[PDB]
């Protein structure tokens, strides 16, 4: 199965809103560059013959691993629409 | 590994004057087997080509020095009477099994592959029997008996094995 | 290699022509082998006689017919298209009512096929087959009213469809009625018409039945003779003159309506035997002297009061009774339609002698092929009886050969009413093997003649039987009638026999379809062997007797989906029908006569008989099977050797010494592996793809024209539009591909042009073997209209066995390939000889089928003691004599292991330590004695090989008999990711260099919906189809590392949006609260 | 504020608005001259009334036609949408 798969759907209010969730943020980590992960210290995502898995393997993979820790907040009106690409793009590279 | 018939094109024809269509008489080439005389002999080929009646006997082809067939009474095929037998025949010394399409022999334009028959063991067994000295009963006499092809005899196959073996003990050397 | 065969039966009379079944229905349907002298009848002649008399004054006969003269040999149609027919002539001349002229010129009418040697024939350039069918055969026959217990209703049915469905229904009401084309009328107008007058009539009918006042009613009418025929017509719906127009009725007189079949047999018998006697004509005819005389509605109705009254001997007939079923051979089928040309010929010659210009015409005048042909033309061709000879193999042909169906004409079996047919009924014993149906829907309705059963004067499916006086068996037998049979009492042939008589006093046998007991007095015949009761291709399995007629029906059909291995071997276990198969079979050639071997060749065989002759025969190497597969002939002979009269030439594409071999008998430890023998799935060792065991040989024939468009025609060359050179190096001639040449996915094997050029379709292709092509001077071809030049391309290549290979055996055991874990790690024996296929015994419970233990035991010593073994059907081999020969096998197997110097192993030890402990042994033995005890089960110790680690518990081995099927995986390898679209819609459809990715179908989305992966589905029903925009948008961010795109609106949808507003519908998108929304 | 599509209106379209959508009424039944792939004028296919054929199928046009028509539908559905509504005989 996936990782820590339960500890997420207890996370969220509903099956369906983990998904939305998941997608989401695992866009804005390659499109809004792929520097925007909050676990990139230590027991972040590898590969194999060569670990470096440390730059770009799969969106949701680190998605979820991201959900893996309280460090993010979601919501339904957390914050403004338009706000999203403008207070994103600016911040990032 | 591969071999080329003059009056031939593909694999599944037949020639006049022979009685075996082709693909009877590649069978009975696997068939054969060979002993080299030195780690030179890497790639070496055969040729072969009687007519009138006769028994198509492996023999029947031309020494070539080092190289020897240890299987000369294989009957390969028959002529009739002016029996167009020409061939070129590939011979390898690889190891295990290998698919014909997997290496694609090209001797010669319109020359079909084949697949490998190395691995000069027939068939081996191993009995673990009871002890015969010593002051204790519950010990072991291990004993085993192989079969080979020809190229190499069985002591050959033994002591290859188990270096093969030993080479590989020393992999376990660096940790992590 | 030795031959054990354990039969006890004394088998008679040894199996028939098992295709005598359409050879002889053609021969004897055209009289032809013999000149017009030995003038037949039944078939073309008798077709002749029947609507050859013309007379409108017109008067032409019948003289002579002959013809045979086969345009092109055989091959030549095959090759060429071409349609193996006949030159059809015929002699007539005409005489006027004004005495004189006798013109009689050669007059010839189309041609017409024939019948290959082994029963097929070869319409256009495909050999096709011409199944036989059933019905009931047309006669009288009284069965219980419909939903009413009451009384019964008679039935009269007199083919060909032709024949109008008359019934006779007792109304209790009062009055007998009589259906015709739905409608009921007072019989007494009709009895009336024909004579019958009321004295004579009730006396001599109602003298018994009081309800006879049912009939002898009619004191109004019934007392006008020939007047009563005028008031017959009055019935007829239509409106027309009351005049002597009585067409309708002269139609059922002596024309073609009442069935013309034979007089004497045909329509004598369901008359004769089931009621009234003699059969005054050929039907219920004779409309001379102006009134009729019927000696048909006397009895039918003489039998009516009969059954609703007396027993003057319960006439209750039954329907599925095989005994009023008749058989439609070819023959028959083929006459039949010819009769149809000839009605339709003799169409015009009546009216092309209204407009005749006097004694000036006879022959091109009165006549025209076209009818004729076209008819021939139209049974060979659009009947659905005839099919494509399934030639998946020698003995998959033989079955489609002899195989038999309800459906056809319709005026014999529908589609929507057979539930009952469709089960096995008590009178198809021996008749029709009860496990020869075909799998899925139709099942029953098609179903193959039994063994030894054979047709006969008319349909009816005879079968053998032995004849015995008191308690001594007769070496005589006869071929009793379904009918017949129940007349008598006819024991088994399992029944003990001393010599000549009967065994035991409580003795086996079956009386009226009924199986019962009785004793050695009242013997009146007894069973001829167990094989007549199926047909051949079930009297093929190992030891039938211990599988489920279920799980056999499989096996049975299997054997059909065979593929002809290279590597032919001859099943370790044979039911002894093997020889004879492939002889009538024809897959392999016989020695004419006795003589002695001359020319050897690998392409030609001459011999010169000892009645100082000699000849050569052609030997196919490798033709194209209809199936796509290997069809070569082994010369099992070799250069100067005495031969007998009908020896093995060369063997047939799965024959092996005048023995069948459709796959071959592996070493096989029936054990559950590592879950790779999971549900079906079948382990291998890599040892058996090492000696090209289980390989076979495929072809394709990828055929293209040379089209001919108003714009331009086109040409086939090396020309090719794209100047590319890296493709023409194998395209040596002007247009075709060399000969012998390696094509690949993609390359081109034929160039076209206005460039059209015939690719390499997606999968393989393999090696060309032999080509050929057709210009405009056809040598002699019907080169089809707007095609100025036609090219064929044989390619081929070898199927060697891999993973996705599916193959079965003899009982029904059915399964895929999952892994080939290699000889290495291959559980062997103690004494090397490792496994070669492991199945999982799971397979074996569920599935009643122990016939395969046995073969598997039976071929466990056939593997040491070096021989092959022959079990009859029923009459095989019993447990007793099989232990016996095993055991000796031990003293081969562990008695050579004795002097060589070695004893037991550790390892031995303590598997038969948990032997005794599992009761398989007999403890306080010696290992010696509990190896060989345990060895007669059938089961050895055996180690893993993996682990050198022998599996704790004897594994039951032996050689079981598998083979492959016709189904591979290449027909099977769809990967598609980009490629083309629908020319039309907007479809992912390859067929070119690409492929087309699989349907969806709503069923599949109702589950994707059910997930509630909103965008997973939304993203097939467009990014992935429709919506082209969004397709490519999305290849662009896929090959830029972008995520996929998100389509804002599927074409789908603004499309609908306007389409619909093209007409009125003002189709306005608004959004959340009531406002506009930008579509586009 | 460009809130997805949630809802979907259907009825009848007025006269005016037809000319509303309409971008160029083709009045001939010219599809495309056979001397130039390129269509006739004011045809089926003119690249003003519905737009370029390069780097089309969303632009319609229209048939301002002499005398009015009718739209079958809504005289020969079962229930005379029209003729009902005049009570006129519905079908006859």
């Amino acid at each position: 199965a996936e990782p820590g798969i339960d500890k997420l759907f207890g996370m969220v209010d509903s099956k369906y809103r983990l998904t939305v969730v998941v997608a989401k943020r695992a866009q804005q980590l390659l499109r809004h560059g792929f520097k925007n992960t909050v676990l990139e210290p230590e027991e972040r995502p590898k590969m194999q013959t060569l670990e470096g898995l440390f730059d770009d393997p799969n969106a949701v993979t680190w998605a979820m691993k991201e959900l893996l820790t309280g460090r993010l907040v979601f919501g339904e009106n957390l914050v403004p629409e338009d706000r999203l690409q403008k207070e994103m793009e600016r911040l990032y590279p | 590994t591969s071999v080329y018939i003059e009056d031939v094109l593909h694999e599944f024809s037949t020639i006049p004057g022979v009685k075996e269509d082709v693909v009877e008489i590649i069978l009975n080439l696997k068939e054969l087997v060979v002993r080299f005389l030195n780690p030179s002999l890497q790639t070496v080929t055969l040729l072969l080509k009687a007519e009138g009646p006769k028994e198509v006997k492996a023999r029947d082809f031309l020494p070539v020095a080092d190289v020897e067939i240890m299987n000369p009474d294989l009957h390969i095929a028959t002529l009739e009477e002016g029996g167009r037998l020409n061939m070129e025949v590939r011979v390898d010394r690889g190891v295990g099994y290998v698919p014909a399409e997997k290496h694609g022999i090209k001797d010669r334009i319109n020359a079909i592959p084949v697949d490998a028959v190395f691995s000069p063991v027939r068939r081996v067994a191993f009995q673990v029997e009871d002890t015969r000295l010593g002051q204790r009963t519950d010990l072991d006499k291990l004993t085993l008996r192989i079969w080979t092809d020809g190229s190499v005899t069985p002591l050959e196959a033994l002591n290859q094995a188990v270096e093969i073996l030993r080479e590989h003990l020393t992999y376990f050397s660096n940790p992590q | 290699m030795e031959i054990k065969r354990f039969g006890r039966i004394r088998e008679v009379i040894p199996l028939p022509p098992l295709t005598e079944i359409q050879v002889e229905s053609y021969r004897r349907a055209l009289q032809a082998d013999v000149p017009p002298e030995k003038r037949e009848n039944v078939g073309i002649q008798a077709a002749f006689r029947e609507t050859f008399p013309i007379e409108e004054g017109l008067v032409l006969d019948f003289l002579e017919y002959r013809l045979g003269e086969p345009p092109f040999p055989q091959d030549e149609c095959r090759e060429k298209d071409l349609t193996y027919q006949a030159p059809l002539y015929a002699r007539l001349q005409l005489i006027h009512k004004d005495t004189g002229l006798i013109k009689e010129d050669e007059v010839f009418l189309g041609h017409i096929p024939l019948m290959t040697e082994d029963g097929s024939f070869i319409i256009n350039g495909a050999d096709r087959v011409i199944v036989s069918q059933i019905h009931r055969s047309p006669g009288v026959y009284f069965t219980p009213d419909p939903a009413r217990p009451g009384r019964y209703i008679a039935s009269i049915i007199p083919l060909p469809k032709r024949g109008p469905w008359i019934d006779l229904e007792v109304e209790p009401n009062g009055v007998v009625s009589m259906k015709v084309n739905k409608r009921k009328f007072p019989l007494v107008l009709l009895l009336r018409v024909l004579g019958y007058d009321q004295e004579t009539l009730a006396r001599e009918l109602g003298a018994y039945g009081e309800l006879v006042q049912g009939l002898m009613d009619e004191s109004v009418f019934a007392m006008r003779p020939e007047e009563a025929l005028i008031r017959l017509f009055t019935l007829l719906r239509p409106g027309d003159p009351p005049k002597r127009d009585k067409a309708v009725a002269y139609v059922y007189g002596l024309i073609a309506d009442p069935r013309r079949y034979d007089l004497g047999e045909a329509g004598r018998y369901k008359a004769e035997e089931k009621l009234g006697i003699r059969l005054s004509g050929r039907t219920l005819a004779r409309f001379e002297d102006g009134e009729f005389k019927d000696e048909v509605f006397l009895p039918t109705l003489r039998y009516l009061f009969a059954l609703t009254a007396g027993v003057p001997g319960h006439e209750v007939d039954d329907i599925d009774h095989l005994g009023n079923r008749r058989i439609r051979t070819v023959g028959e089928l083929m006459t039949d339609q010819f009769r149809v040309g000839l009605a339709r010929l003799a169409r015009g010659v009546r009216e092309r002698m209204l407009m005749g210009s006097e004694d000036s015409l006879t022959p091109a005048k009165l006549v025209n092929s076209r009818p004729l042909e076209a008819a021939i033309r139209e049974f060979f061709s659009r009947s659905q009886l005839s099919q494509f000879k399934d030639e998946t193999n020698p003995l998959s042909s033989l079955r489609h050969k002899r195989r038999i169906s309800a459906l056809g004409p319709g005026g014999l079996t529908r589609e929507r009413a057979g539930f009952d047919v469709r089960d096995v009924h008590r009178t198809h014993y021996g008749r029709i093997c009860p496990v020869e149906t075909p799998e899925g829907a139709n099942i029953g309705l098609i179903t193959s003649l039994a063994a030894y059963a054979r047709v006969d004067e008319l349909g009816f499916i005879r079968t053998p039987y032995r004849r015995v006086v008191g308690g001594v068996v007769t070496d005589e037998v006869v071929y009793m009638t379904a009918t017949e049979e129940d007349r008598y009492t006819i024991a088994q042939a399992n029944t003990p026999l001393e010599g000549n008589r009967i065994a035991a006093e409580r003795v086996v046998a079956r009386r009226k379809g009924e199986p019962v007991i009785v004793s050695p007095e009242e013997v009146e015949f007894m069973d001829v062997s167990p094989k007549q009761v199926f047909s051949v291709n079930t009297n093929l399995i190992p030891f039938l007797e211990h599988d489920d007629a279920n799980r056999a029906l499989m096996g049975s059909n299997m054997q059909t989906q065979a593929v002809p291995l290279i590597r032919a071997q001859a099943p370790v276990v044979m039911t002894g029908l093997e020889e004879r198969v492939v002889r009538d079979s024809l897959a392999a050639l016989y020695a004419e006569e006795d003589g002695e071997v001359a020319k050897v060749d690998g392409n030609r065989i001459v011999v010169r008989y000892e009645d100082g002759r000699l000849v050569e025969y052609p030997l196919r190497r490798f033709y194209r099977s209809n199936q796509g597969t290997a069809l070569d002939q082994r010369p099992r002979v070799v250069v100067g050797q005495r031969v007998r009269k009908g020896d093995l030439l060369a063997d047939g594409p799965a024959s092996e010494n005048g023995f069948l071999a459709l796959g071959q008998n592996v070493l096989v430890a029936i054990m559950p592996f590592d879950g790779y023998n999971f549900e079906d799935a079948i382990v291998i060792s890599e040892e058996l793809l090492k000696r090209d065991f289980y390989t076979s040989i495929h072809i394709e024939r990828y055929e293209i024209e040379a089209r001919d468009t108003k714009l331009g025609p086109e040409r086939i060359t090396r020309d090719i539009p794209h100047l590319s050179e890296a493709a023409l190096r194998d395209l040596d001639e002007e247009g075709v591909v060399r000969i012998g040449a390696e094509v690949k996915p993609g390359d081109i094997l034929v160039g076209r042009t206005s460039d059209t050029s015939l690719r390499v379709p997606p999968g393989e292709g393999g090696i060309v073997v032999r080509t050929v092509r057709l210009r405009r001077g056809d040598p002699g071809v019907e080169l089809k209209p707007g095609v100025r030049e036609v090219v064929r391309v044989y390619v081929a290549q070898k199927r060697k066995l891999q993973v996705g290979d599916k193959l079965a055996n003899r009982h029904g055991n059915k399964g895929v390939v999952a892994k080939i874990l290699p000889v290495e790690d291959m559980p062997h024996l103690p004494d090397g000889t490792p496994v070669d296929v492991i199945l999982n015994p799971l397979g074996v419970p569920s599935r009643m089928n122990l016939g395969q233990i046995l073969e598997t035991h039976l071929g466990l010593a056939g593997y040491f003691l070096g021989q092959r073994y022959i079990s009859p059907i029923f009459d095989g081999a019993k447990e007793p004599e099989i232990k016996e020969l095993l055991a000796q096998a031990f003293e081969v197997y562990f008695g050579k292991r004795k002097g060589e110097g070695f004893g037991v192993d550790k390892r031995e030890v303590e598997v038969l330590r948990r032997a005794e402990k599992l009761g398989l042994v007999t403890p306080g033995k010696t290992p010696e004695e509990q190896l060989k005890e345990l060895f007669l089960q059938g089961k050895v110790v055996l180690y893993d090989g993996r682990t050198g680690e022998p599996i704790e518990g004897p594994i039951v081995v032996g050689q079981m008999f598998i083979m492959k099927l016709y189904h591979m995986v290449e027909d099977k390898m769809h990967a598609r990711s980009t490629g083309p679209y629908s020319l039309i819609t907007q479809q992912p459809l390859g067929g070119k260099a690409q492929f087309g990715g699989q349907r969806f179908g709503e069923m599949e989305v109702w589950a994707l919906e059910a997930y509630g992966a909103a965008h997973t589905l939304q993203e097939m029903l467009t990014l992935k189809s429709d919506d082209i925009e969004g397709r490519n948008a999305a290849y662009e961010a896929i090959i830029k590392g972008e995520d996929v795109p998100e389509p804002s609106v599927p074409e789908s949808f603004r499309v609908l949006v306007k389409e619909l507003q093209a007409l009125a519908l003002d189709v306005q998108t608004l959004d959340e609260k009531d406002n506009p929304v930008d579509i586009f | 504020m460009k809130k997805e599509v949630r809802k979907v209106r259907i009825a009848l379209a007025s006269p005016e608005k037809i000319r509303s959508w309409s971008y160029g009424e083709v009045e001939k039944p010219e599809t495309i001259n056979y001397r130039t792939l390129k269509p006739e004028r004011d045809g089926l296919f003119d690249e003003r009334i519905f737009g370029p054929i390069k780097d089309r199928r969303y632009r319609m046009g229209h048939i301002e036609l002499a005398t009015p028509a009718a739209h079958i539908w809504f005289v020969k559905d079962v229930p005379s949408k029209i003729g009902t509504l005049l009570d006129l005989s519905a079908t006859e």
